[PDB]
């Protein structure tokens, strides 16, 4: 089914391309390099069954970095509250959030 | 942003030229005038009938040889790598098989059109 | 997810349904196969660009190469079928039953 | 021719002169007169954006020298 | 110098967003101001939406498609 | 929010997919696939994939030219069908259009799990990275890595191409 | 000796295009392995600083690492100036 | 202000095409011991205006058997793509500065063939169908060789940016390094623009008018303008690729003048070639491209990959 | 009036454009077509007047009936005449095309091409010289110069 010729011969036929934290050209990092690094080092050598349970926090962080669902939910909630507050006139946006900011280098 | 404006301007100019050509002159269309042309006479059959392609085999090979271009176009960027020996070996290896594929179809009469 | 991801996924689904539902011409189904490949290319490229995974920037090119191989195979089979029957209709391919 | 072909060639050359000269003049007119900046990579775009931010008039080509460091 | 200025600009934008979020989300009963969505306590590179969420559309265009559209 | 350009491009992508999936005459199918390839090239360009989008556009242009030649050779009829010349083709086209409309509406006006998961929209600009460095294109570097990192991929791809040439010649032999 | 000579004469008489193509391809295949400047090309590729050189934390046991760019330690590109 | 630049690009190109028609007529006349147009205006300078006004005041006709949408779309696509091909050309500055200008031009050129194909098919006439199939054959003949020639030539440039070609040729023309590739590229551009001896799609002696036989009036004129604009654009691209003009950043008009004379010389070379030779058979064109051009192109691609490594002359800007 | 002046000037422009760009169909029948070729020859060089042969009837402005029109050929000539977009002109060249000529009493010859299509200019001769055909073409140009379509429309 899976004859690990690569591991027996130490060839690295396709293992250079399996993960995002593995030796990219010019040392260009992946957008979620640290989260995947943490999750891989948490789950290494303990087996797939345990990796799912004792490393669920790192995987949740990695998935949040990948898809950013919770961040978008928080931003949507904040903007909905902001729109609700302006429509009744209780809140006014600051000048630096309306295009009249003082830029810095 | 600029490229979309340029494309829109070009397409708009062409469409406006078509509109001017189609609405400015006087039109007198009748059946004899709008009929299909075959130099003096009515066509025997339809122009939608199957039209045999004698170069059908070269057309299939063009599909495979066109993707050779996709694999070879990043070559200018590949020449900037440190392991130049590996890149040169693989670049020369890829073209050699492309040359051998052409040689195989040539020697097996694949480039000659159907009779 | 972005809504563009849903758009590309529905493009794949529509092309798959178009392949699975057959009209008279064999050629139409090959175009649906090519459309599925195009949607796969677009989706994979978007995923790779978004996550900045540098090394899989070459993977869609391999996808395109094997897409060309598939298209050549399908066109060759269509050539033989049309040479046999003079038409690329699927209903002529009924010599073999279950 | 034979020199009567020349007027048409000259008209065509005059027509072909216009695009590049107009492009250069428009670039100079809309970039402070100094050859519109080229940003083929993200670092050049970052330089352009910083130049726009520190100009004070939201224009990258407005250049601040040593007179802006009091 | 560019790295130092980038750090300061990003931190200032995050602080301004935090203050505006504190003002806006006061009426929500169970909302923690500046609450992270990650279990880890290490620094996370801010997402584009987080920096420019409460700003004008022109700035968002310039930040997202400014370089790609520049020709 | 910002100009939703990629949303329009992806909607046109889906529209072209419906166009060639309702399966009119292969001429119009190829036209729809060309439109889809162009708008997909534009989509990929809008996220920074200039090379990949342009390359897929070029490849599909060549493929569709070959497909047009083959359609004229072996897929013609006396009256080629368009999207309005047949009840079945028109029904499929309208059904695809309204299915896409329903999905889009249910997607942006509320949050539902269509098939896989849900989403709210917010435009594509939110998920970007605002990374600021480099005298190169990361897409170009990753693609050029094929000749230094992907030796195995180059080997299998070249073998597959040569075998494909041999295969088409074997199939089209006849006898 | 003479068989290959006659074969090459016939090929030059009938298919000069293929003869030239094979000669150019063979030269392109074999010449790079005998060139002394291939290593120079590799070194030139290595000498291009695409990314920032991250400094090392000094621990008092690196005699071959400079403390300033103009210090004599580290790689030198003098060979490149005269190339 | 950018729309001003778009117009200052497109309108003079149309004027140049209009007067290129007259230049062709006069040059082919004088190579044939006659004069060509010299009555409509002094030295025939008013002939293109009369031709355009006659063509756009003449009745256009829809064939009864034609497919109307594609029939109308094809000339629009042709003219719009012909105009679009000019935007990345650096003269010395481009209207649109692209990282990949050469490959963009490749893709747009590949798309341009569909105007011919769709016009021929939608005309629903036998001669137009023959012309469209000949166009399919021509593209199959030239595309791969042209692309690999571009690859081999640009290997010495270091990127696909068109403006870098000026820097690459600061001291010498690229032709002095790749003249076999230059000859093959010249023949490939002759085939790509459907010009004699490869003017197979129109095929006037054999197919009467070929793909555009059904077309009349204004729509016909747009096909003509698209073809001539493509000729000028291809010659300008060849001039940029193989004949590098020295550019002074403080005086770009010198580069503009040098560029214009070189592209005019290349266009006149096309005109001369048309005046000199008979027409190929359209199977002979494919045999020429696949049995002679393709092997040399592959060998020279190998050679131009190996040469910068052997001589330590790899260009910058990965 | 102002409108009368405007339509007169527009007529002048359109007539100049049409008579300065006259494209005859590539169409000949007999002996006369040889003199047509000689009128296209370098000595006379009709292209210098703006006269270019075009094969497609869709792209042609004038038909020159140069040769005998037989009964078997008349439907084809009528077909190619009809397919010509307007404005279109017909020039009859030679005795055969004018009135039947030397085969006038034949059983298989149409006694003049004006039985099939309207004719604008009749060029006499058997064959007319290339110079005579050039004179006929210039006369057709002068006749086109006298058209007043827009004046007639304005006075309607
Ligand atoms: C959402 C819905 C999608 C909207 C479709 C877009 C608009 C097209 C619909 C109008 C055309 C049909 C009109 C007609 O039948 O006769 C006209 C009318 C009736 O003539 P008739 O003799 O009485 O009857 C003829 C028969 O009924 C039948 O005669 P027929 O044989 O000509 O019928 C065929 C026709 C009939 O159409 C239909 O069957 C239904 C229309 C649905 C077509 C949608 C299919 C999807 C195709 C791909 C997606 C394209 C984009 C769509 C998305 C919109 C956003 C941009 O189908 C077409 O050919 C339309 C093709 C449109 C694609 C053009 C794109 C150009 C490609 C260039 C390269 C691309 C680069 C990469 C990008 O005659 C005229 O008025 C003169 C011609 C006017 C046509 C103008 C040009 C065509 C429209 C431009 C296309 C839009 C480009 C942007
Ligand atoms: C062996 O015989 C033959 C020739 O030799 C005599 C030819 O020349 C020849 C070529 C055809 C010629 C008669 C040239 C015809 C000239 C064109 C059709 C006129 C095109 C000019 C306009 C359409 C261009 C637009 C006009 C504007 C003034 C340009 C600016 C545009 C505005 C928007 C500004 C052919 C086919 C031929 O067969
Ligand atoms: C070079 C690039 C730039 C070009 C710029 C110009 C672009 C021009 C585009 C093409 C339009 C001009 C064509 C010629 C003029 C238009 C004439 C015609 O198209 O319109 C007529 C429109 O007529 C309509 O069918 C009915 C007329 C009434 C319509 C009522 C619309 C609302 C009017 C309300 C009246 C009160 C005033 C409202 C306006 C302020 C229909 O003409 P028709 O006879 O078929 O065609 C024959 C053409 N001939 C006669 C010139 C040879
Ligand atoms: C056990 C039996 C062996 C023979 C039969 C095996 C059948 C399979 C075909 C060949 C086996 C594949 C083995 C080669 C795997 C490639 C990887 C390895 O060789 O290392 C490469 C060494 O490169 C070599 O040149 C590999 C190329 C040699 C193969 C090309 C020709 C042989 C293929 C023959 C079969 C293919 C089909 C038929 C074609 C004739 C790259 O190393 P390097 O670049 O240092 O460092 C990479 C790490 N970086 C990126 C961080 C720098
Ligand atoms: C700007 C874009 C939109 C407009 C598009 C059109 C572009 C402008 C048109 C260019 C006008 C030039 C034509 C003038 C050439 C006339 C040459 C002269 O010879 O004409 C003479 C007299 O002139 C003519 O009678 C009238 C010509 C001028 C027409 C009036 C001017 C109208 C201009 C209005 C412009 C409006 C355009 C449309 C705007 C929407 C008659 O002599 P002719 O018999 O030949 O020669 C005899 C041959 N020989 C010498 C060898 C013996
Ligand atoms: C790109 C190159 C060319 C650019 C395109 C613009 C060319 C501009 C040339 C303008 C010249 C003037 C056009 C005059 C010819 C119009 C068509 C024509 O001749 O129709 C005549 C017709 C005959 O009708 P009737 O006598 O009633 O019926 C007889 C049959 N029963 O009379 C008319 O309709 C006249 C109408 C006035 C024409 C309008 C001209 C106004 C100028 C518009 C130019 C557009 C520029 C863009
Ligand atoms: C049609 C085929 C579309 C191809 C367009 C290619 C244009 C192009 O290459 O410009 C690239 C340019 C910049 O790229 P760089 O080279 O990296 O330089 C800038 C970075 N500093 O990218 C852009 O500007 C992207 C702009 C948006 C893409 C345009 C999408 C066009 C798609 C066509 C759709 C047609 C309209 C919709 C309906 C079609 C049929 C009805
Ligand atoms: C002037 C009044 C404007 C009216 C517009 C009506 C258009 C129309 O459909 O009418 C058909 C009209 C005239 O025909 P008739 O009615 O028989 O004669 C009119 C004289 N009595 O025909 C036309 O001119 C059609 C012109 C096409 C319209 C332009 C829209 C087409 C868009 C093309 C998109 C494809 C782009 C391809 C390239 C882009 C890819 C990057
Ligand atoms: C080691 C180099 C390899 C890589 C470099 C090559 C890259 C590209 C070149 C290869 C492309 C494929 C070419 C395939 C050759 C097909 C041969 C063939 O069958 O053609 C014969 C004709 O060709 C032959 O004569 C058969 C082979 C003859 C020998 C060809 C060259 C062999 C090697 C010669 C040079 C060797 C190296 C150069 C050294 C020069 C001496 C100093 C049939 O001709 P038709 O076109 O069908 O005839 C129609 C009209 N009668
Ligand atoms: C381009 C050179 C000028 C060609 C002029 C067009 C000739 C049209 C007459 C047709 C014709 C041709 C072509 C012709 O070749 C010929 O001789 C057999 C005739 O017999 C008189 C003809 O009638
Ligand atoms: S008129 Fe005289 S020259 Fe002309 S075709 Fe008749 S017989 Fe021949």
């Amino acid at each position: 089914p899976f004859f690990d010729v690569q591991k027996r011969l130490g060839l690295d036929l396709d293992r250079w391309m399996t993960i995002q934290s593995a030796e990219q050209p010019h040392k260009i990092p992946g957008r979620c390099h640290a989260f995947e690094k943490e999750w891989i080092e948490c789950a290494h050598g303990i087996g797939g069954i345990r990796a799912e349970k004792e490393c669920k926090i790192e995987f949740d962080d990695f998935v949040e970095c990948l898809l950013r669902q919770k961040t978008m939910k928080r931003l949507s909630a904040i903007k909905r509250q902001r729109d609700k507050l302006i429509k009744e006139g209780k809140y006014t946006p600051p000048p630096h959030h309306l295009g009249k900011e003082d830029p810095r280098p | 942003m600029n490229i979309m404006l340029t494309l829109l301007t070009n397409v708009t100019l062409a469409s406006l030229l078509v509109l001017i050509a189609f609405w400015l002159p006087q039109l007198n269309a009748y059946s004899e005038k709008t009929s299909p042309y075959e130099c003096g006479f009515d066509p025997m059959g339809s122009a939608r009938l199957p039209f045999s392609m004698k170069f059908f085999l070269v057309a299939i090979t063009f599909l495979l040889f066109d993707l050779e271009i996709a694999l070879l176009l990043p070559l200018p960027w590949a020449s900037q790598t440190n392991n130049l020996k590996t890149m040169l070996t693989m670049a020369l290896f890829l073209l050699i098989l492309l040359a051998a594929s052409l040689a195989y179809e040539w020697t097996q009469k694949g480039l000659e059109w159907a009779e | 997810m972005p809504l563009v991801y849903m758009n590309i996924i529905m493009a794949f689904a529509i092309a798959l349904a178009g392949l699975l539902m057959y009209r008279s011409h064999l050629m139409s189904s090959l175009l649906c196969l090519e459309g599925m490949m195009l949607s796969l290319f677009i989706m994979s490229t978007l995923i790779i660009l978004n996550t900045h995974f540098t090394l899989a920037n070459m993977m869609p090119i391999i996808l395109l190469v094997f897409a060309a191989c598939e298209a050549a195979l399908g066109l060759s089979l269509l050539v033989m079928v049309s040479n046999t029957y003079g038409t690329d209709y699927v209903q002529n391919l009924n010599l073999l039953q279950c | 021719m034979w020199f009567e072909i020349l007027p048409g060639i000259a008209v065509m050359a005059a027509c072909l002169f216009i695009p590049g000269m107009a492009t250069a003049h428009i670039h100079k007119f809309t970039n402070g007169g100094k050859e519109k900046r080229v940003a083929h990579f993200s670092y050049q775009w970052n330089l352009m954006e910083r130049d726009r931010r520190i100009s004070g008039v939201n224009r990258y080509h407005v250049t601040k020298g040593l007179e802006n460091i009091d | 110098l560019f790295q130092a200025e980038k750090d300061r600009r990003v931190l200032q934008m995050l602080r301004e967003n935090l203050e505006e979020e504190a003002i806006i989300m006061k009426d929500v009963p169970d909302w923690k101001v500046g609450e992270s969505v990650f279990h880890t306590t290490r620094w996370v590179t801010p997402m584009m939406g987080e920096l420019y969420g409460l700003r004008t559309n022109e700035e968002i265009l310039s930040a997202t498609y400014g370089f790609i559209w520049y020709t | 929010m910002t100009m939703y350009i990629a949303f329009i491009l992806s909607t046109i992508f889906v529209i072209g997919f419906v166009g060639f999936s309702s399966k009119p005459s292969p001429i119009y199918g190829g036209l729809g696939l060309i439109v889809s390839g162009g708008v997909g090239c534009g989509i990929v360009l809008n996220f920074g994939g200039s090379f990949l989008g342009l390359m897929v556009f070029l490849i599909y242009l060549g493929g569709m030219l070959v497909v047009f030649g083959y359609t004229t050779a072996m897929a013609t009829e006396m009256y080629p069908e368009v999207w309005v010349s047949n009840k079945t083709v028109f029904g499929a086209f309208v059904s695809g259009l309204m299915m896409e409309f329903c999905m889009v509406y249910y997607a942006l006006k509320e949050e539902e799990v269509e098939i896989i998961f849900k989403f709210n929209g917010l435009g594509d600009w939110v998920i970007y990275d605002t990374g600021d460095s480099g005298f190169f294109s990361e897409e170009a570097m990753g693609i050029a890595a094929l000749y230094s990192y992907g030796t195995w991929l180059v080997i299998v791809t070249g073998w597959s191409l040569l075998i494909g040439v041999v295969v088409i010649m074997e199939i089209t032999r006849g006898n | 000796a003479g068989r290959i000579a006659s074969f090459l004469k016939n090929a030059w008489a009938k298919e000069p295009v293929l003869v030239a193509s094979f000669a150019i391809g063979g030269l392109a295949i074999i010449l790079p392995s005998l060139s002394p400047y291939t290593n120079y090309a590799i070194r030139i590729n290595r000498a291009t600083p695409y990314n920032y050189p991250v400094p090392l934390r000094d621990d008092g046991n690196m005699p071959d690492v400079p403390s300033h760019p103009q210090d004599p330690q580290g790689p030198s590109l003098e060979w490149l100036k005269n190339l | 202000m950018f729309m001003i630049n778009i117009l200052s690009l497109i309108i003079p190109i149309l004027l140049a095409v209009a007067f290129l028609t007259l230049v062709e007529r006069k040059v082919l006349g004088y190579m044939q011991l006659r004069k060509g147009p010299n009555v409509v205006g002094p030295y025939g300078l008013l002939q293109p205006i009369a031709d355009a006004l006659k063509l756009f005041t003449k009745e256009p006709l829809r064939p009864a058997t034609s497919s109307i949408s594609m029939f109308i779309i094809a000339p629009i696509l042709a003219l719009s793509l012909a105009l679009t091909m000019w935007v990345p050309l650096p003269m010395p500055y481009p209207l649109i500065n692209m990282n990949l200008g050469v490959l963009f031009m490749l893709a747009m050129s590949s798309l341009a063939v569909y105007s011919i194909l769709w016009s021929g098919w939608a005309s629903n006439s036998k001669y137009a169908l023959i012309g469209a199939l000949r166009a399919v054959a021509q593209t199959i003949s030239y595309e791969v060789t042209l692309a690999i020639i571009l690859l081999s030539v640009l290997l010495m440039n270091g990127s696909y940016t068109l403006s870098t070609l000026i820097t690459t040729q600061e001291h010498i023309w690229m032709i002095f390094t790749s003249w076999p590739l230059a000859m093959m590229w010249f023949i490939s551009t002759l085939a790509e623009t459907n010009r004699a001896p490869f003017d197979l799609t129109e095929g006037e002696s054999e197919l009467v008018s070929g793909f555009n036989v059904e077309y009349a009036a204004g729509p016909f004129a747009m096909f003509f303008m698209a073809e001539y604009a493509n000729i000028i654009m291809m010659n300008a691209f060849t001039a940029i690729l193989f004949l590098g003009a020295s550019h002074d950043p403080h005086t770009p008009e010198l580069y503009t003048i040098n560029f214009v004379l070189k592209t005019l010389a290349l266009t006149i070379t096309f005109l001369w070639i048309r005046a000199s030779y008979p027409r190929f058979r359209y199977d002979q064109l494919m045999h020429l491209l696949w049995k002679s051009f393709l092997p040399l192109t592959l060998a020279l691609c190998m050679w131009h990959i190996s040469l910068p490594i052997m001589t330590a002359s790899i260009p910058p800007q990965s | 009036s102002r409108g009368e002046y405007v339509v007169a000037k527009l007529d002048d422009l359109v007539n100049w454009a049409r008579r300065s760009s006259l494209w005859p169909m590539t169409f000949g029948l007999a002996c006369c077509a040889v003199e047509m070729m000689h009128m296209a020859a370098p000595r006379y060089d009709m292209d210098r007047f703006g006269v270019v042969f075009r094969a497609s009837p869709r792209q042609s402005d004038v038909m020159i009936v140069a040769g005998t029109l037989t009964n078997k050929m008349a439907p084809a000539l009528r077909k190619v005449y009809d397919q010509m977009p307007e404005p279109r002109y017909v020039v009859s060249m030679g005795s055969c095309a004018n009135g039947g000529g030397y085969y006038h009493y034949s059983y298989s010859v149409v006694r003049g091409c004006d039985r099939i299509v309207p004719v604008d200019i009749y060029v006499p001769g058997c064959p007319p010289t290339a110079e005579a055909l050039l004179y006929g073409i210039l006369q057709l140009q002068r006749k086109i110069k006298r058209e007043k379509r827009l004046r007639i429309w304005y006075r309607r």
